[PDB]
């Protein structure tokens, strides 16, 4: 539940993304065979529906004040990980807290009979 | 251990006929099979593989079959230097169970 | 991508909707991106047949990656090649490459010619495997050692010092190219189709023995078939 | 039948450098083992040896001339090269490229370019 | 600057289908995916639909019966709206009009074009 | 570091005090980390601007990171610019960096000047968006494409063939810079407010 | 339950690893006192018990499809890691579904009383 | 409950750390605007309190060997990654094993009556 | 790799068959991976001892690893040292590195001699600690911050101004090597033995001053024991 940035956002977001889901051939997956660079890049336009593309240009302002706070403190040079660390963090706070039924926690079914 | 079987017993068939052989064994293995023959008095050749496939230099006639606890061979068209003892062969591990045998016969 | 779990004395595809608790992953210790032989499916070794199995053409930039302890590879193969004007051919191996900690023997090649493209590229989608990266595309200097990578779920000195065959190759990158064996300063034997290392290391009983051994400043280069050494045979 | 050709300076002052140049335009030189080589007749003067290049990647020089001499070649371009350093009068000479001629068996190089010469001044 | 174009208002039979045309006065409508809307007898804006500038798809109004034809000529920086099964009650001004979700976009249209029926 | 997570069609910020299962986190390939363009949010794309948004400072070695892809660029740039000196500025990109995939107009720069600065950074913080992998720095050569990252849990030639107006540099690292378009190797237009690169592309109708 | 690839499978897996577990002494563990760079591997043999091989080689055959393609949607130059995404997802996919003890999960004990 | 180091122990640790909570201004926040590099560092001095700093000195000498067997095992240059995996290994003993109640796993609340 | 786990006001270890909920790991960051100095173990920070404790030797290539913030170091060391032909030696620091964040007294060396080894190695196995990345190899340059690294599970202008005595080494890499202390272009002091930076600090009582402060073109080299100072002692 947040707020869109208060910038004129851009009501449409025409993208790109170098997902390609499956392989019609196994030519188009051996490297021998595979597309020009640029190739490997699909593209489809976004529509601002339920109003989620300002909001997410107000996501990704006030989440680049942290990050980049935290990229100051990586050691890394190219941080290629980061999602995959809050995945398990996910988990992690997922997992430790007391939990039978009770607690608020390990999505409990309603006791059967 | 995986048991084996394999008949008929014998198979008489004049020359040029078609002829056939199955086998049985006690488990599905995923099809580790294999078959062999031998003249009289000469070593088992491998003949076939892999249930449905072939030894190199195995003649054309000759065809593997099957999957599991049923398969079997066939060979089209019977030549006389066909004519010789047989044999099946468990390839999934150990112990290599062998088939009880069979043996081909001249009419 | 599919990994296999050893289960029942078989290997299950871990691409299924239903995760069976029957297999646990108490650990990550139990993961394995294990490398494996490509000559283990059968496939030719001959020189030959290595450049009929490489794509030889420039593209999208090459990747390695990272896999698990495996078989060893008895036919590798390391390279020399330059394109016709002395150029650079194929990239250099990165940083921290090293031949491949098995290899049999490797099959060594020198010599220029087209060698076409910038990345070859196996046509199977192969991947050289170079000590613990698997590559997709041919480094120079190091083990080429081609092979596949599997995943999965589980519940002496020749060991390294062994490697035989260094060979000229004339022209690169295509059928047409030719490749000579090397022993004692003398180029010879085009290898015909299927040699093993050992049928060419049979070759040096020629070697200050079995004829061979020319008698001039330099080599004589042998045409391949006595009749295989194609003595007196070099024209 | 090659139609090796003779390229190198003209007339140069003594104490200097020259690069020589050969070229077969015959021949693609793609034939493992192609020998190709150097020699000059200073003074009408025997064949005095200068280099031998083999495209098989093996060079080869006259050891009293090697510290001041280097070889080069280019395949792309059926090329093989001469560098001369301190190139002087008592370098002055008639010059010739050369190729194997029954080729391939007891050298027999043999074959000639056409001939060149270098004098200084 | 946006303007949209279009023909002068015209009289159908009943049971007409039109079909509504809508020019860019430039290559901004590229990305523009434009909207119609429209004024039923003078009637506040319903939204009609839209269409991809760049794409061609298309999204309606399901209040709006028996939707639209709607196809975009990108080439010709055009796209077009089909009226269908027209009757006198369905005379509207008809409104290539880009309601931009924000301010960072807009287009309208000013052609006071209306398709009326008798 | 706030992800948003897309639920009852609204964008909602992951730090919360319980990890409701409404929504599932079945796989990894829920998670993204995906790039906005600076230019949605109505920033200006005059040439010029852009050098006001970039700091051209000393500074902290330059990081870059991994990022989810994103919308097209209308406008990106590229840099040739080097010291008075001849010196090279800012750093050529490392390998592996390329420019950004979809720009419409990449704008690109050459010549000389102070060129103020060794990691420039961006003013807002905006991300450099080569490829794949965001950056604070500028790298040579390259485009830059400036945008955001926004991080979020999940529930044709024609389309890099698009690129207009290069231009020379006077001087460089300060907003005092000239720049001018280049045609027919003639070096003309200062490029100094209010001109889309259509704008610019239309000014050959003299060439 | 796969099937065996239809190339002719070595029986043999002969095999190397880096592993060498323990350290009898400190030396050994000091790079000071390390082993030369290739005798950090050690050595056995395998061979295809069960028929594993050959499903081996398939898998691996089948795996340079998938994997190759997920290559080439990497950005990392030396894909150093993806068996602890595999963990990862093996855990995503073990959890968040609802569970006390009658959904599908959890392995869940027979119940005292 | 493990020993303290054997070797004498420097219980004050004047110590830095790139930990800097919060963000006053945005400015520190923006690499253009940040501090010099050295003054992400931020300093204290820990007292070893409860004995922990000369068993940690102990628990950083054992580690040597622990921590350089498994780099030589490593195949990545800079390791800039372990904890996370350790981590992910610590979910992995926590999950997927049998747990209703009587496995020792979970947290198991107390039941309700 | 066991892990300390701070718990009941001690250190556990991690590796135990039970993962006991008393502590929770609600976050990653509670993971740490801290550096240690070596030098908070008693150990010596003598010039000449902190040479008797690298190995000096060739050998397998060089790693580093990520680590957490830790304690100040007194003693630290820069290199410049070079073998007797002037070549480099000891790999210059990788990109991005730099030297420990706070070590108060970095030591600093030029001058050459056999050098020998490849990345000399920790005799002990301690990291160096640059910046953020411990090593197993010691770079040219950076400050070598000796040290350990620990694992544990959890429930102003001197901060970078200070820095002391830099000398001259005499031969590199062996126990015959000897290093001199250097101020106001004077060379003098071995450091053979119990000599703090401030033990060396306190000698800058004789510049211009007590004793020293030549009269001639260049430095004499006095030998560290007016005693200390070894006066006019230089030959
Ligand atoms: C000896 C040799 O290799 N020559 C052939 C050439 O005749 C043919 O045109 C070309 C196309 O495949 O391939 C090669
Ligand atoms: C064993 C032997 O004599 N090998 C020779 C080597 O000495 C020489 O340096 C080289 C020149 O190409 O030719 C070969
Ligand atoms: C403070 C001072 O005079 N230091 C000198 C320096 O000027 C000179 O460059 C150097 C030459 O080795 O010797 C020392």
């Amino acid at each position: 539940a947040i707020v869109n940035a208060q910038p004129k956002c851009n009501p449409n977001l025409h993208y790109w993304t170098t997902q390609d889901e499956g392989a019609a051939i196994g030519l188009a997956w051996i490297p021998y065979f595979g597309p020009a660079a640029e190739g490997i890049y699909t593209e489809g336009l976004m529509h601002n529906q339920d109003g989620l593309i300002c909001g997410l240009r107000q996501l990704a302002n006030e989440t680049t004040q942290a990050l980049q706070l935290f990229l100051r403190a990586t050691t890394e040079l190219r941080t290629f990980s980061i999602l995959n660390r809050k995945a398990i963090d996910f988990l992690l706070q997922r997992w430790g807290g007391t939990c039978h039924i009770l607690g608020p926690d390990c999505c409990i079914e309603p006791h059967d009979w | 251990d995986i048991q084996m079987t394999q008949s008929p017993a014998s198979l008489s068939a004049s020359v040029g006929e078609t002829v056939t052989i199955t086998c049985r064994a006690s488990e599905n293995i995923y099809s580790y099979l294999a078959w062999y023959q031998q003249k009289q008095g000469k070593s088992p050749q491998l003949l076939v593989y892999n249930a449905k496939t072939l030894i190199e230099g195995v003649p054309s006639r000759f065809s593997g079959s099957g999957s599991g606890t049923q398969f079997s061979l066939k060979i089209n068209s019977l030549q006389p230097e066909d004519f010789g003892s047989y044999f099946c062969q468990h390839h999934f591990g150990t112990p290599f169970t062998f088939g009880s045998g069979t043996e081909l016969e001249i009419k | 991508i599919p990994l296999g779990v050893i289960h029942n004395s078989t290997l299950q595809v871990s691409d299924v909707d239903k995760l069976v608790c029957r297999d646990k992953l108490s650990s990550t210790n139990q993961l394995r991106s294990v490398g494996l032989n490509l000559e283990g499916n059968g496939v030719a070794t001959d020189v030959p047949s290595a450049t009929k199995r490489w794509g030889f053409r420039s593209g999208v930039p090459p990747k390695v990656v990272n896999y698990e302890a495996g078989e060893w590879a008895e036919n590798c193969y390391n390279l020399e090649i330059k394109k016709p004007d002395g150029s650079e051919c194929l990239p250099a191996a990165p940083d921290g490459i090293r031949g491949f900690p098995r290899c049999r023997y490797v099959h060594k090649v020198s010599g220029t010619g087209p060698c076409a493209g910038d990345f070859a590229f196996h046509k199977e989608g192969a991947f050289f495997l170079y000590d613990r990266l698997a590559s997709t595309v041919i480094y120079r200097g190091t083990t080429f050692a081609e092979g596949v990578v599997a995943f999965l779920i589980l519940p002496p000195s020749s060991g390294y010092y062994s490697t035989t065959i260094r060979y000229q190759a004339t022209g690169f990158g295509t059928n047409e190219t030719e490749y000579l064996f090397e022993v004692d300063n003398l180029t010879y034997v085009q290898l015909e189709s299927r040699f093993t290392p050992q049928f060419l290391l049979q070759l040096n009983e020629t070697i200050y023995t079995s004829g061979k051994r020319s008698n001039t400043t330099g080599k004589l280069i042998w045409k391949v078939n006595r009749k295989i050494r194609s003595e007196e045979l070099s024209f | 039948d090659v139609k090796l050709l003779e390229s190198g300076g003209g007339l140069v002052q003594p104490g200097g450098s020259l690069k020589l140049s050969c070229a077969a335009s015959g021949f693609s030189l793609s034939t493992s083992g192609v020998g190709v080589g150097w020699f000059r007749q200073p003074s009408g003067k025997g064949l005095e040896w200068l280099a031998l290049i083999w495209w098989d990647d093996d060079k080869y020089y006259n050891p009293s001339l090697k510290s001041q001499l280097s070889i080069s070649k280019d395949f792309s371009r059926n090329q093989v090269f001469l560098k001369i350093s301190n190139v002087d009068i008592a370098d002055t000479a008639t010059y010739y490229c050369a190729r194997r001629d029954p080729f391939g068996y007891d050298n027999a190089m043999g074959y000639w370019g056409q001939g060149t010469s270098v004098t200084v001044s | 600057e946006v303007q949209l174009q279009e023909s002068g208002p015209e009289l159908e039979m009943p049971g007409a289908s039109v079909k509504i045309s809508c020019k860019a006065s430039g290559s901004s409508f590229t990305g523009f995916s434009m909207n119609w809307v429209k004024q039923s007898n003078g009637k506040s804006l319903e939204w009609i639909g839209n269409i991809d500038t760049y794409y061609g798809g298309t999204t309606y109004n399901q209040k709006f019966k028996g939707k639209a034809t709607l196809t975009v000529d990108k080439s010709s920086s055009t796209a077009y709206m089909q009226l269908k099964s027209l009757t006198s009650e369905d005379s509207a001004v008809y409104y290539c009009a880009r309601s931009a979700y924000y301010g960072s976009t807009f287009a309208y249209w000013g052609q006071g074009t209306l398709v009326t029926v008798s």
